[PDB]
Formats: structure tokens, C-alpha cells, sequence
RNA sequence: GCAUUC
RNA sequence: AGCUCGUGUCGUGAGAUGUUGGGUUAAGUCCCGCAACGAGCGCAACCCUUGUCUCAUGUUGCCAGCACGUUAUGGUGGGGACUCGUGAGAGACUGCCGGGGUCAACUCGGAGGAAGGUGGGGAUGACGUCAAGUCAUCAUGCCCCUUAUGUCCAGGGCUUCACACAUGCUACAAUGGCCGGUACAAAGGGCUGCGAUGCCGUGAGGUGGAGCGAAUCCUUUCAAAGCCGGUCUCAGUUCGGAUCGGGGUCUGCAACUCGACCCCGUGAAGUCGGAGUCGCUAGUAAUCGCAGAUCAGCAACGCUGCGGUGAAUACGUUCCCG
RNA sequence: CGGCCAACUACGUGCCAGCAGCCGCGGUAAUACGUAGGGUCCGAGCGUUGUCCGGAAUUACUGGGCGUAAAGAGCUCGUAGGUGGUUUGUCGCGUUGUUCGUGAAAACUCACAGCUUAACUGUGGGCGUGCGGGCGAUACGGGCAGACUAGAGUACUGCAGGGGAGACUGGAAUUCCUGGUGUAGCGGUGGAAUGCGCAGAUAUCAGGAGGAACACCGGUGGCGAAGGCGGGUCUCUGGGCAGUAACUGACGCUGAGGAGCGAAAGCGUGGGGAGCGAACAGGAUUAGAUACCCUGGUAGUCCACGCCGUAAACGGUGGGUACUAGGUGUGGGUUUCCUUCCUUGGGAUCCGUGCCGUAGCUAACGCAUUAAGUACCCCGCCUGGGGAGUACGGCCGCAAGGCUAAAACUCAAAGGAAUUGACGGGGGCCCGCACAAGCGGCGGAGCAUGUGGAUUAAUUCGAUGCAACGCGAAGAACCUUAC
């Protein structure tokens, strides 16, 4: 959905919202919502809104990554540039406008068409379940 | 003059009147004998460590319920001190006084003792940034305190021009009536003057 | 339109 | 309505970002983006008061329905029914409906309701600023006095007066003055205190003291403006009430300097105020009385508060100030 | 015994007496003044002054700079000089090896010895960087004799252009003149007035004169070394670019001095003079207004021929050459493909001119194949700010003045870039009885109250733009009360 500039170098900061997000949904698994006025009610709700549009796929991180896969280097600038601080291999499909410098691993590709997109996304995510099968 | 006082700003709804009794007539006698005693007891325990003092009349009884971080200099073994002073105290009021010297059960949430103690490290020659974030850190641990914040001025380090330094930890909503606020003034005594330090401890909100 | 100085 | 921090990120660095941009709000209020992600003190809310209803409750408060009294009145037997007092609670949330909108904040209008859009008004003053004010409330470092710069007392002064400034009050009148009659408040105060009847004084007040530590009694049964009637007739006056003469009252050991009030006489300036300048957007301004604190008495026309009667105008942001 | 820079407290004077190398310390509480106690560094010495080197890469050979900090000559041409593409042979001058001579002693340095040690002294090496002679090497620089065509220049065929000079000539408009028509205003400003008219203006129509500048085309486009260059035509004339390699065979680059060109203003002589317009008059504005604004108006602006030689003469960036990602406009040529052969079709290539961006560079801003990047050759220039681009001397000029160019003395800075604020008679967007719309006041009178001022034996003290002044005083006859 979106990159919080500082998901990887700022690590600690945004593992507290990710305890913020299990806060209230836990708050929520019990019940604490129709318990006080609606302006409360709302207030509380819209948190989770947000928190969960920005780190559902995150939630269950406790540790940066050990790699990191991009599709658009340009786009995700920001992305990129924090794994490289952090000394996190980027694997990434490079089309004919990316910077290969900045890239370990360079798949080059159309990251623009949603078949190709789709196409080598899958590539690696069998490349990982094998990995896991073969754990 | 921008702070209201804490405990004033609160008097009726959080915090509570630190003596009780009713008179129409008496009034202004019982307040006289009242300033008499409580500045007979502000300045005789002063190492001994005295958060509150409340009085309660009726008829003739004067119990006097003073609060001190530790009892022990407040009561000799013998009942030294509680002798002497119920000696000036029935001297002083007229009638039978029950001195029931209690104890705090957390010092360090305290803010009149914070002040206290971070007074006397200034009066021992203390950089008052220790003292600062000592007494800070301290409060800080203890369960109930869910923020505090410590305010030092005067002729902080012996220096001829003023400073008022303030340090702050959590949250300190001075603005806000439900507030649990426990405010604390204390005047250290030094070569150069009197520094004034003050203590906010936020305890959590109260709903009755 | 006019409007100097500390 | 702003002022900042933690951890990231950018810069050699001071710093920057966050806190910018678009929209929106009374609001850094919130939304949408967004190398930022969060948090803190401010904003808002929590507290008090006012506006509506419900439940509980009847003395010192209320009196509808029933008895008994008035030469006067809930006066009195009594009654919970209306008020009212004070306890608990409900109620306002942009909650609901229609159109605007980023199916966003929020906005314009309508329904319901006592109230509509932070309902009205208090309390509440962020980080700082002005070497602001206060050593005379108090406290306090240092300096100074200790036969005085301490301390007791009588008398005087703080009240001076050729002037000047500032805040008010009373006026210049007929939308008024005076006389007679008559109606409608709220809040508050009271023990070597508030003091009713009666009687005596033109009156300030005297005498004497009922009853009340008071929802009880006193502060008249509590106001004035108001309303009805009569009179004055545009005049420096039946406007104005300064000043000054005489005679008194009360408090106080004592009213000369230097108290307030009363009665008789006196009857100043003043004909709506130059340049300029101040307050106020609704129960507001304007105007009318009432009470309190201090206080033996009062220089109170001051201050704090209470109710009565009640307007005009706001197209608008070109211009002045912040 | 403040920081550098090792070593701190008390008392005494309080912006005084004094200290100090620099920054700076003394204003009745000083680790900086003076004294004392204590401490630190050195020691028969310790401090001060003077003098030289260092620190100072601050004259930079080792070892610095010139876009904005000090610094690129205004631009060219060219003299001396400096510098030199590829290749063959040769000399052995530079360079390099070796050997010999010399480079006195002392000193210096290594060793060793002698004074009791040391200083000192002695002995033996080295050092004495150099220079001269002999002999060896020939990569590189150079000399000498050749060769070559990639640099440079020429020829030939095309092409674009406000490049320059001379002559002639075109229309619009302003002004004036002559004559109609026609009146009482015109003209000018933020608002006015001087001014022009009513003796016939302005306006409108026709004719005539005369000077200067060339609308549209027309651009961050073209040309020129720079300054600069725009109506048209003709004549004379300079440079550039591409294509072809026909020709010469390093003929190149730069250039101290020097010479030439060089906006505008100004100067000399002779013309011209419509408009504009320093100076100069009035008018207005203002406290004044030797200004800004208005009405006029002379030199000048124009031409001919000379002189002058300055400009933010700027890209604030000297010239030549090679190399170092791209993208995208536009001006001038070549060519290949797609083909209609439509042609801004697209590619390649050469030469200009813009924008944006890498790498690299920069204090930053920024530059970035048109460098401020990576390098080589030559020139100019800088060395803290002021005094001063001034004085003196000299050269040049008709003059104005230009060029070359100090010192004394004085300051602890003067600067560049960027940052956060504040401010603006900057901008944008919003607020508040801020204004506007209203209603009632104050400033005039009398009195009350506080204050200034003046009195007084005392008129106690405090507050004294907003934010002091019916404020501390919610109660001054005595008390209060401080006088
Ligand atoms: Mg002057
Ligand atoms: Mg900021
Ligand atoms: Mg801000
Ligand atoms: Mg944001
Ligand atoms: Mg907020
Ligand atoms: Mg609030
Ligand atoms: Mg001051
Ligand atoms: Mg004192
Ligand atoms: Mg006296
Ligand atoms: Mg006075
Ligand atoms: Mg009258
Ligand atoms: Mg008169
Ligand atoms: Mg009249
Ligand atoms: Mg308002
Ligand atoms: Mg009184
Ligand atoms: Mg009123
Ligand atoms: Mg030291
Ligand atoms: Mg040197
Ligand atoms: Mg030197
Ligand atoms: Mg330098
Ligand atoms: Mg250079
Ligand atoms: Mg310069
Ligand atoms: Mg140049
Ligand atoms: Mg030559
Ligand atoms: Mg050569
Ligand atoms: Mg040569
Ligand atoms: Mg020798
Ligand atoms: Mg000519
Ligand atoms: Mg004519
Ligand atoms: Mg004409
Ligand atoms: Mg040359
Ligand atoms: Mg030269
Ligand atoms: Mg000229
Ligand atoms: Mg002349
Ligand atoms: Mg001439
Ligand atoms: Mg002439
Ligand atoms: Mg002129
Ligand atoms: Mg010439
Ligand atoms: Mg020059
Ligand atoms: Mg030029
Ligand atoms: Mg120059
Ligand atoms: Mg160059
Ligand atoms: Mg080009
Ligand atoms: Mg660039
Ligand atoms: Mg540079
Ligand atoms: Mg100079
Ligand atoms: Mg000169
Ligand atoms: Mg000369
Ligand atoms: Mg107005
Ligand atoms: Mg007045
Ligand atoms: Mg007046
Ligand atoms: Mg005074
Ligand atoms: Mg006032
Ligand atoms: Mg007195």
C-alpha cells in the first residue's frame, strides 16, 4: 500500500505501532468498541483503519529483513535506499530506466505491466517455498 | 503568575481539603490556632520529612494527622519526640491533642518529599541537574506515576543572573480538572538565596 | 498623495 | 494557536524534515497526500453556573381541592396537587433526513426538541517575552543602623494649591421637574449584631425593645425606572445644585485642621462641549434601583456582585490598528 | 597560576587605582587589578626589551590561488621569449654510469680516545650536494641530415548570415508652416498649478517644409575578436561552415614589451537641428525640496573629419589542445533508410547556440562535453581592510582626464556563501467592536477620586507608554502610620 520512510532504518519506532495495532485489536477481540460514545467508538476505529492499510503484511515481522525484494527501484526509491544502509541484499527487476548500481541481484524486466509483474513475483515466491520445503 | 495552583484548581472535585471541621462562630479562632500549629510542625520536623498536616476539631479534640517519609525521628523509641511536641501543641491549642503520626507509603510518589529531596542535594552543594534526574528516574519506576514534571529557579550553580530550568518525563496535563495532579513546593536554602522547586507527579484520572 | 529622526 | 522533543533521514556545519503542500476548522481542529514515524505541553473535553424534563422529598418554603379565622396576610387546621428549595438522573451527538463534497475531513439546509451545530456565560494563561511589578504581605543572599535608621507617646502631616493630566459622578431639562395615587425583582447581610410595634421629632434621629445565629425574625408586607392623574410651559426657569450663612443629629475619649447625614436660607458654572478620542454585535449597549466586602463612624460618585426596563446596526474587507 | 599554557582560593579597592602578547579583565559579592596563603614551571639563575628563523602551505621549487572571498588585461594582431605531432639515421650538448683530480684546516656528523664526568680537546672515517679531465650508455630533451600526413594552411565545389564601408532611395509618425471647416476651451496630475488659447487654440481636412528613428517580420533567433550590427536597393569588401582530399609538409600554440580596434559621455572645426533633453527657468509637493511629478528649455543627441581610450567594456569565467553517462529544444550544412516518396518521416555525421541532468569538482551557491571535471603548453593577475587606484615623478591628451604607481599613519578585522529569526511604505491567504454600519460617551462646566508639578516642618513609601494614574488603600479624625 504505501512505504513509511523508516520501516527498516527506523525499525524500533515503528515495531511500537505494530504493538499499537495488536493493542487495539486485541481490545477489539474482547470488545471495546459500542462501549463508549460513538466519537470514542469512531476515534479508536480509525486507527486500526489506517495502521492495518500500513502494516497488515508486517504484523508478523519482529526483526528487519534478511532480504529485501522490490518491484519498481525508481518508485521505491526509499525502499531501496534503506535495505543498502542496512547491507540488505535488494533483489529487483530492473527495467531500462532503474540504476543496476544500486542492486545486488537484477532481474531485468517490464516493471510496469501487471503480467510481468505478476509473472516474476511468483517466480520468487516459488523460490521461497521451495526454500521453506527445503528447510 | 501563568500556573494556577494544582491542588486550588482542584479542590472541589480531586483532591481534597487538608482539614475538616465546621464552625460559624469559631471560624476565625480555629484558623489562628491553626496557622499557630502548623508552623509549629513546619519547623520542627524538617529533617524528619513531612508531606501533609490535617486537622480535625470538634468540641475540644484536635487530632492532628501528620504524614512524614519516615516515622522513626518523628517518635523516638521512647516518645521522646511525640512527647515534646503534644507538650507544645496543648500548650499552644488550649485543649487535648492525639498526635497520630502516620507514615507514606511511596516516598518517591510523593511530590511534596520529591521537592524536599531534591532541595536538600542543593542545599549540599548538588549540580542541580542531578538532583533533577534523580528524583525523575525515581518517581518514574514506581507503579502509580504516569508522568512528572520537576522546576528548578533561582541562583541555580551560585550564579548572579536567575535560571528556571524545568525537566519533564510522561504526561503532566495541568489544564485537564479529572487529573489525579500532586503538586509540591519546596524553598532549598543556600550561600546565595533561596532556589524554589516544584514537582508535578500525574497519577492518572479520577471519575466520581 | 504624503510618512524625517531615535 | 502556537511551542517543542525522541528515534529515523538529508546537510562539512549552523540547521532542515516531522510542523511543508491541497482541503477544512473557533482551533497544529481533522482529513487527504507526504522521508518521515510517533510523542509531549498547549486546543478541545472533564468542573461551576444558566436554559428543559423525569424521579425522590414537604419546614422555616408552596396553596389547587376541603374545614376554621381575619377587618390584615397560608392568618390557621391541614393538603403533594402546582411553584420552590436540593439530591440523583435524562438531554445535544452533525445523532437523524436532503444536497454539496476525494463515498474524505467538513459544509449548506430541513425534521424533531427547552435548546443545534464548540446552546449562553464562568473557571482554565503552552514554550517564552518585557533584567515588566513587588526587598512595603511574606521570605531571603549581601551591605548598612544598634544610643540609633530600634522603640513608647502627645500634637501635626498623608486632606497643602497659580496650575496640568487621568478615571468617574451630577447637569445643561418637557422622552423633563415637582406633588398625589398605585404595580412588578434578584442576590445578599445580621450576636457585646440586625432590630419590628407603639410613642416623640418637619427630618436626620430619639425612646424602648418584640422577634431572630435566622427559607422562620429584621433588612417595611423588601426596589427604582414604570403606569394613572394633576401642575409648570421653553424662561438660566418650579432646569441645575456648586458655593456660602444659620440651626441640628449620630458614631467616637475627641469631628479645628479633617466625618457622614438632616432642616431652613443661599442659588455658581452650565444652552450638549475645539483639534481629537472611548465603549459596545442581544438580554449586549443605554438606563433604573438593590446588596455585599472593608467598616465605631464614614470622604463610596469607588470596587465586587444582583435583578428591572430594553434598542439600533453589521452591505462589506477598499481604508486605519493589532 | 582566565584560555592558549602547567598551576585557586580569601581579603582590599568597584569602569577607580591598575592589568594586557591576543581575545579581553576593573561599575562596592574580580580564579584577569593589589596583597596573602597555597600551587606550578625553571634554578644560580629567573624574567623583560631588542633582533632573526619557525609556527606562516602567509611569495606556496618542494608547497597556494584568480565565477561570487584579493586576483583574467575591454578585445584582437604580433616582436623577443617560452613551448612542440608521427618516423629513420646520426652527434653525445642536456641527462645518466664509472674513474681520476680538486672541493685547506677548523666546524658538522659517525666511531674511538684524553681530561674525575661534562662542556672541551684530540685521532680516524664520512660530509664537502659542486667543478674540471678521461672512458661508457643513447630511452628521453636538444642539435644536424632526411621521411610522413592525423595538427596548421591553400585549392575546388556548395551554403547561411542586422559582419563592415559608400551612394541613392521608401513609408508611418511627431513638429512647424500655408489655407479651409469650426469654436472656447485645450494641456497636465495622485490632486493641482505654471503653460497654450479666446488676436481664433485644441480638434478635423488638404497642401508644403524639415530632421531623426526604422512598426509588423523580430525570438532568450542570426552575424562579428570585442565594442557592436535590423526600412529598401545597388556598388565595393571581411570572416565562418560543410562536402571533396586536389596541393604544401609541423609551416603549429601562446605572447613580456608594442601596434590596432574599442559603448556612452566628453573635446576641436565645419554643417544640421523634427523629436528628445544635462544645465537653466517657473509650477507643484514639503519643515525645507538646489529632487522625485508638471510646463517649458540650452549644450548634446544627428552628419563630415579628427581627438579622447574609459563602462557592472560581465559569462564578474585569458588563449590553444585531448579526454570524461546521457536526455531534450533550436540555427547552418552533409548523408542512409522508410516510402506515400506526402516529407518537422526517422537514423548517422560535422559545425554553432540553449535548457536539464550523471561522474568528478566546489566553502556553499552552483558548474557539469559551450566545465568551474581529468591533464599538458604560454600569457595576464592576487597576497588582510582602510589610506589609494590617491600623492610624487614620468608618459600620453587641446581639455576633461587616462596610464604607470607609493609611503607615513590607522583598524582586528574587512570579506564569500549559507542558516535560524526579526523586519519591510514585499506578496498571497485568513482573523479581532480593527474599520465600515449604528447607539451611547470622553475632551467644554461643577463636584468626587488618583497622579504630575509646585508648596511644606512633614506633605511616608510604592506604581508611573499600551501593561502607572477610583492602582497597592475591601475604609488615613486618634489608632492605622511607615512621615
Ligand atoms: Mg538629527
Ligand atoms: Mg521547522
Ligand atoms: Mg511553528
Ligand atoms: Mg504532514
Ligand atoms: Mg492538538
Ligand atoms: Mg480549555
Ligand atoms: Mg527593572
Ligand atoms: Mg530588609
Ligand atoms: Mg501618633
Ligand atoms: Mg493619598
Ligand atoms: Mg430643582
Ligand atoms: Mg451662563
Ligand atoms: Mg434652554
Ligand atoms: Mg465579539
Ligand atoms: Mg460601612
Ligand atoms: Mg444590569
Ligand atoms: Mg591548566
Ligand atoms: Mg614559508
Ligand atoms: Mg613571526
Ligand atoms: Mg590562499
Ligand atoms: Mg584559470
Ligand atoms: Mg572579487
Ligand atoms: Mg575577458
Ligand atoms: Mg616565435
Ligand atoms: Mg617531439
Ligand atoms: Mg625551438
Ligand atoms: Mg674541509
Ligand atoms: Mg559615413
Ligand atoms: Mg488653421
Ligand atoms: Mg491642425
Ligand atoms: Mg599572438
Ligand atoms: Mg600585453
Ligand atoms: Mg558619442
Ligand atoms: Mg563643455
Ligand atoms: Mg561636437
Ligand atoms: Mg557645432
Ligand atoms: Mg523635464
Ligand atoms: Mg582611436
Ligand atoms: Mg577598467
Ligand atoms: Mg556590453
Ligand atoms: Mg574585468
Ligand atoms: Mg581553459
Ligand atoms: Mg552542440
Ligand atoms: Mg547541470
Ligand atoms: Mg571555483
Ligand atoms: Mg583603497
Ligand atoms: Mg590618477
Ligand atoms: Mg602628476
Ligand atoms: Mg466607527
Ligand atoms: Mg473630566
Ligand atoms: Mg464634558
Ligand atoms: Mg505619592
Ligand atoms: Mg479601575
Ligand atoms: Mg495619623
Amino acid at each position: 500500500q504505501r512505504w513509511l520512510g523508516g520501516m527498516l532504518t527506523n525499525f524500533s519506532t515503528v515495531h511500537k505501532r505494530l504493538q499499537r495495532l495488536k493493542e487495539l485489536e486485541a481490545m477489539e477481540q474482547t470488545g471495546g468498541f459500542e462501549g463508549r460514545t460513538k466519537k470514542e467508538i469512531l476515534m479508536l476505529t480509525r486507527e486500526k483503519n489506517k495502521l492495518e492499510r500500513s502494516l497488515g503484511g508486517i504484523r508478523d515481522m519482529q526483526k528487519v529483513p534478511s532480504a529485501v525484494w522490490v518491484v519498481d527501484t525508481n518508485k521505491e526509491h526509499i525502499a531501496v535506499g534503506e535495505a543498502r544502509k542496512l547491507g540488505i541484499p535488494v533483489i529487483a527487476i530492473l527495467d531500462t530506466n532503474c540504476d543496476p548500481d544500486v542492486v545486488d541481484y537484477p532481474i531485468p524486466g517490464n516493471d510496469d505491466a501487471i503480467r510481468s509483474a505478476a509473472l516474476l513475483t511468483k517466480v520468487i515466491a516459488s523460490a521461497v517455498a521451495e526454500g521453506l520445503q527445503a528447510r | 503568575g501563568q500556573k494556577i495552583n494544582p491542588h486550588g484548581f482542584r479542590l472541589g472535585i480531586t483532591t481534597e481539603w487538608k482539614s475538616r471541621w465546621y464552625a460559624d462562630k469559631q471560624y476565625k479562632d480555629y484558623v489562628k490556632e491553626d496557622v499557630a500549629i502548623r508552623k509549629l510542625l513546619a519547623t520542627g520536623l524538617e529533617r524528619a520529612g513531612i508531606a501533609d498536616v490535617e486537622i480535625e476539631r470538634t468540641r475540644d479534640r484536635v487530632r492532628v494527622d501528620i504524614h512524614t517519609a519516615r516515622p522513626g525521628i518523628v517518635i523516638g523509641r521512647r516518645g521522646t519526640e511525640a512527647d515534646r511536641i503534644r507538650a507544645d501543641l496543648e500548650k499552644l491549642t488550649g485543649k487535648q491533642v492525639q498526635l497520630n503520626i502516620l507514615e507514606v507509603k511511596n516516598p518517591e510518589s510523593q511530590a511534596q518529599l520529591v521537592a524536599q529531596g531534591v532541595a536538600e542535594q542543593l542545599s549540599n552543594r548538588v549540580a542541580f541537574r542531578r538532583a533533577m534526574r534523580k528524583a525523575i528516574q525515581s518517581a518514574m519506576r514506581q507503579p502509580n506515576v504516569k508522568g512528572i514534571r520537576v522546576q528548578c529557579s533561582g541562583r541555580l550553580g551560585g550564579a548572579e543572573m536567575s535560571r528556571s530550568e524545568f525537566y519533564r518525563e510522561g504526561r503532566v496535563p495541568l489544564h485537564t480538572l479529572r487529573a489525579d495532579i500532586d503538586y509540591g513546593l519546596y524553598e532549598a536554602k543556600t550561600t546565595f538565596g533561596r532556589i524554589g522547586v516544584k514537582v508535578w507527579i500525574y497519577k492518572g484520572d479520577i471519575v466520581g
